[PDB]
């Protein structure tokens, strides 16, 4: 360590920062302001660095004083304790489901009905069934032979002036 | 694309690199298909009193997109108070000159 | 947007003199060009105009038959041929660009008709 | 078309209002009337066209009015740089100029 | 050369639906008897397009945006529309693109132009060459910073017996143009049907475009007064403007290789089904085509409401440092730190991070941070990394292979060197 | 653009802006000769099991 030393032989001050993600209350955070919490709505949440998308609701899950996060069978987060107010909030993934189109052949009509699978007629001539929310098909009291199967005993067909009926 | 940088900044001309040059001066995409060529131009681009004609962007609000060029000379507002084109406290000139 | 006149000087009465106007900085071939003169201490007097394409020309009544105006759009020049000059033609002759009126004026060439 | 300007000489001081007149021997077509300024040793400069349209760069103390055979140039608050000779011009039937009005300092 | 044109006839802007128009060959590939699905900037079907008239004195030529693209169609009989203008501010301070059509030729320039309000091409008679010339200096006053020029055959060629549709795009560095000429007899509005636009050019101008304007011609034959906002008459020529959007289309191909039909997958669920089944015919039944998912509306950021700064100053700007064999360790906890300022500081000659980047470090919380500090020489700096060997990494300071952090070093010859 | 195959004459009318053709598998079906603007079909060389 002489001034006339080559650069490879000159002194260098080294600082090694190591970060550990112990599953614990993360105290060292980077300079970021928190926001207000919105319940019963689909939001992209960030709790102490843990991120995800879901609906935050009130819960009756009695977390122990040392417990901060809950997990489901899949090891995904089930519930969290709000870092500002020590309450337990359930995380319910935002409503989703398959979309099926119920239609007679294009050789007859270009009118179609849309079935939203395993959802309620909320988030979306609307008929709620146990197969999902069926929109565009008229609910008819008269029974007929099954033509286009939907599920749970409900079938659809193109009849009368003509329209799709359920 | 042709330009002049210093020795220790040559390594920043590569896909997925970070630094003052790759963020604020010349950014390469991650799917870049081509070659990067450089050579020491100390005999041509150096002056006995210092060659101050080659500049680089030192301050910028965000990083450049790949193959984007920023030649603005607006005063960099580092703080919360607007600068109104006046250099000074928390109001830097965004371009610096090489020695 | 600049007009520089040339060809001024002294000319004996009865003789001829040709003035020239070199243009630069604008689409010369799209503007009509005028000549205007001003005798010492007197008012402005329009002399001649030439259309942008050189097809139409007009002259002041006091110079009809004696003056001829021309232009060369390839060389961005306008010329004024002044024949059979009289002592009363002594004046500063301005080159000016049509906008109609004239919105760009040259500094002028001094023409003195004297023996 | 003969243009007769009046008065021949106007003597005023900065800050005052100047009124310059121009009369044509025949009615001017299409309000094709222009005003020009000339300082000693300088080329003329366009002030007003279309009888009332201010040229680019001309300050708003200059305004033009009139129609037919009778036109007026008004300078609302004279400045030292405004003392000069003023010419009117019609460009509807050939191109003729007035004899000029001199605006001098009283 | 810069005369204004301010005839005052106000009429509200009209709107129309583009039933099936604006389809263009996305690539220069030949396909026949095949259905092909591609995502690209297209004009959605039954789209709400504006309508502008030029009939008498009503003229409509405002400056319109160029957000992502344009579908420009024109019903004409006298070739009144001569070209367009593209740019951001359309003044001498910035570069701008120009496209104009002379008889049997086209002129394209990228200069810094100074357009006057309400530009247009002027037509007159010249009395020499014996031919009505078409001087273009009414559009622009001056042309500075010219970099590109190009000439080619007419883009526009011959109530409304012909229809000319154009598609403009401003992809990364190329200005791409697709065009089609279709004859029709309809006189009111767009003719419902189908017709594809073939590409024409792709100019590598490489500029930024946000606004655009159209260029038309005026008729002053029956009489000519002095240049002013009068003495002009415009024949019946109207144009419609539509903005393109990234859309996934399913394209049909005939024997010849022409498109002749297409489908916009997001128009309706029936189109979703058609795209899913890769066919323009859907058999009777139920098909699963997509998935409904509720999206989040806002983000929720929650952290403990504590207020303290991590003491990085006494770690980095420490007066004296430790030997590498007895390297000091500082444990950082219960504080808030800005790694962005640390990375910003150019005092450091080495700043390598592993398993995480510093730019994405000032938004992640950790339970504890350990700051190990020591002094080594230049050629030993490279040994402070996962999976390195040497006297330092083996006997002095060893990093794990699963290390998550950053290694920072700087030359301390001015501080840690003695003359002896 | 490289490959192996038999180059034959074709009756496929490529448009003036089209230079290459493709098959269902996205492989090249035909090319326009860069020197003489004619369309040639590309037929993979005869193969089969033994
Ligand atoms: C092209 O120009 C436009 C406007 O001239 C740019 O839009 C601006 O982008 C900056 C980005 O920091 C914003 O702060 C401004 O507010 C935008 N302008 C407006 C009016 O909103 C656009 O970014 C330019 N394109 C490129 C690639 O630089
Ligand atoms: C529609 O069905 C009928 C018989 O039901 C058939 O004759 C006809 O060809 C079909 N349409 C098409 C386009 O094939
Ligand atoms: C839909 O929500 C209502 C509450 O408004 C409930 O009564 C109904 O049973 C729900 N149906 C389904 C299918 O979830
Ligand atoms: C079916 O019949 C019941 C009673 O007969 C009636 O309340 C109901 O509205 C009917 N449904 C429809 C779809 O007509
Ligand atoms: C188009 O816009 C107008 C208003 O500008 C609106 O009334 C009309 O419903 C719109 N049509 C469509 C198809 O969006
Ligand atoms: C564009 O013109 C300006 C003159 O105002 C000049 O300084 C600049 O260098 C020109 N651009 C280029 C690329 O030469
Ligand atoms: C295109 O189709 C027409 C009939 O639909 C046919 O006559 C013509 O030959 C086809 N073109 C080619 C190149 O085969």
């Amino acid at each position: 360590f002489q001034p006339t030393n080559g650069v490879g032989y000159q002194p260098y001050r080294v600082v090694v920062l190591s970060f550990e993600l112990l599953h614990a209350p993360a105290t060292v955070c980077g300079p970021k302001k928190s926001t207000n919490l919105v319940k019963n709505k689909c939001v992209n949440f960030n709790f102490n660095g843990l991120t995800g998308t879901g609906v935050l609701t009130e819960s009756n899950k009695k977390f122990l004083p040392f417990q901060q996060f809950g997990r489901d069978i899949a090891d995904t987060t089930d519930a969290v304790r709000d870092p500002q107010t020590l309450e337990i909030l359930d995380i319910t993934p935002c409503s989703f489901g398959g979309v099926s189109v119920i239609t007679p052949g294009t050789n007859t009509s270009n009118q179609v009905a849309v079935l939203y699978q395993d959802v309620n007629c909320t988030e979306v001539n609307v008929f709620q069934t146990r197969a999902g929310c069926l929109i565009g098909a008229e609910h008819v009291n008269n029974s007929y032979e099954c033509d286009i199967p939907i599920g749970a005993g409900i079938c659809a067909s193109y009849q009368t002036s003509q329209s799709i009926i359920a | 694309d042709s330009f002049v940088i210093r020795g220790d900044e040559v390594r920043q001309i590569a896909p997925g690199q970070t630094g003052k040059i790759a963020d604020y001066n010349y950014k390469l995409p991650d799917d870049f298909t081509g070659c990067v060529i450089a050579w020491n131009s100390n005999n041509l681009d150096s002056k006995v009193g210092g060659n101050y004609n080659y500049l680089y962007r030192l301050f910028r609000k965000s990083n450049l997109k790949p193959f984007e060029r920023d030649i603005s000379t607006e005063i960099y507002q580092a703080g919360s108070t607007p600068c109104n084109g006046v250099e000074g406290f928390n109001c830097y000139f965004p371009l610096q000159s090489y020695g | 947007v600049q007009l520089v006149e040339s060809g001024g000087g002294v000319v004996q009465p009865g003789r001829s003199l040709r003035l020239s106007c070199a243009a630069s900085g604008f689409t010369f071939s799209s503007y009509g060009m005028h000549w205007v003169r001003q005798a010492p201490g007197k008012g402005l007097e329009w002399v001649a105009l030439i259309s942008y394409d050189g097809g139409n020309r007009y002259y002041a009544d006091s110079v009809k038959g004696r003056f001829t105006i021309s232009r060369d759009n390839s060389k961005n020049t306008l010329y004024l041929q002044m024949n059979r000059l009289r002592a009363e033609d002594t004046a500063m002759y301005y080159c000016a660009k049509d906008r109609y009126f004239m919105d760009v004026w040259g500094k002028g060439t001094t023409v003195t008709v004297s023996s | 078309i003969q243009l007769t300007q009046s008065p021949g000489t106007l003597s005023l001081s900065p800050g005052e209002r100047a009124t310059l007149s121009c009369r044509a021997s025949q009615s001017i077509s299409g309000n094709y009337l222009a005003w020009y300024q000339h300082k000693p040793g300088q080329a003329p400069r366009l002030l007003i066209y279309g009888a009332s349209t201010r040229a680019t760069g001309i300050p708003d103390r200059f305004s033009g009015s009139g129609s037919g055979t009778d036109f007026t140039l008004t300078i609302s608050r004279l400045e030292p740089e405004d003392f000069a000779v003023y010419y009117c011009q019609q460009y509807g039937s050939s191109y003729t100029f007035g004899q000029g009005t001199k605006v001098e300092i009283k | 050369q810069c005369v204004n044109l301010t005839t005052r006839t106000q009429l509200p802007p009209a709107y129309t639906n583009s039933f099936t128009r604006g389809v263009y060959y996305p690539d220069k590939v030949f396909r026949s008897s095949v259905l092909h699905s591609t995502q690209d900037l297209f004009l959605p079907f039954f789209s709400n397009v504006t309508w502008f008239h030029a009939i008498h004195k009503r003229f409509d030529n405002p400056v319109l945006p160029f957000n992502d693209g344009v579908y420009f169609a024109s019903t004409e009989k006298s070739n009144i529309i001569r070209g367009w203008i593209f740019g951001t501010t359309l003044d001498s301070k910035t570069q701008s693109l120009l496209i104009v059509n002379n008889a049997t030729n086209v002129v394209i320039k990228v200069c810094e132009f100074q357009f006057c309000n309400d530009p247009f091409l002027g037509v007159y008679y010249h009395k020499n060459n014996k031919s009505w010339m078409e001087s273009e200096f009414r559009v622009y006053s001056s042309a500075n910073n010219c970099t590109f020029e190009y000439v080619s055959q007419p883009f526009l060629m011959d109530n409304f017996k012909n229809l000319r549709e154009f598609v403009f795009k401003n992809i990364d560095g190329y200005f791409k143009i697709y065009s089609k000429h279709t004859p029709i007899n309809l006189v009111r509005d767009l003719p419902q049907g189908f017709s594809a636009l073939e590409p024409l050019v792709d100019l590598p101008i490489g500029i930024n475009i946000t606004r655009f304007q159209t260029l038309l011609a005026l008729h002053r034959s029956y009489l000519t007064p002095g240049d002013s906002s009068s003495g002009w008459t415009a024949g019946a020529a109207a144009y419609y403007v539509g903005y393109l959007q990234p859309r996934t289309f399913l394209l049909k191909y005939n024997e010849n290789g022409t498109i002749t039909d297409a489908v916009d997958c997001a128009l309706d669920p029936l189109s979703e089904t058609k795209c899913t089944l890769k066919s323009f015919t859907v058999e009777k039944g139920i098909y699963q085509t997509s998935n409904f998912r509720v999206q989040p509306t806002e983000s929720i950021v929650r952290f403990p409401n504590i207020t303290n700064l991590c003491p990085f100053g006494e770690v980095f700007n420490a007066t004296r440092f430790a030997s590498v064999y007895a390297w000091n360790r500082k444990r950082i906890s219960n504080c808030v730190a800005d790694y962005s300022v640390l990375y910003n500081s150019a005092s450091f000659s080495t700043f390598k991070c592993y398993g995480v980047s510093p730019t994405k470090l000032n938004d992640l919380c950790f339970t504890n941070v350990y700051a190990d500090s020591f002094v080594i020489r230049g050629d030993e700096v490279r040994q402070i990394a996962p999976g390195q060997t040497g006297k330092i990494a083996d006997y002095n300071y060893k990093l794990p292979d699963d290390f998550t952090g950053c290694v920072i070093a700087w030359n301390s010859n001015n501080l840690d060197s003695k003359v002896g």
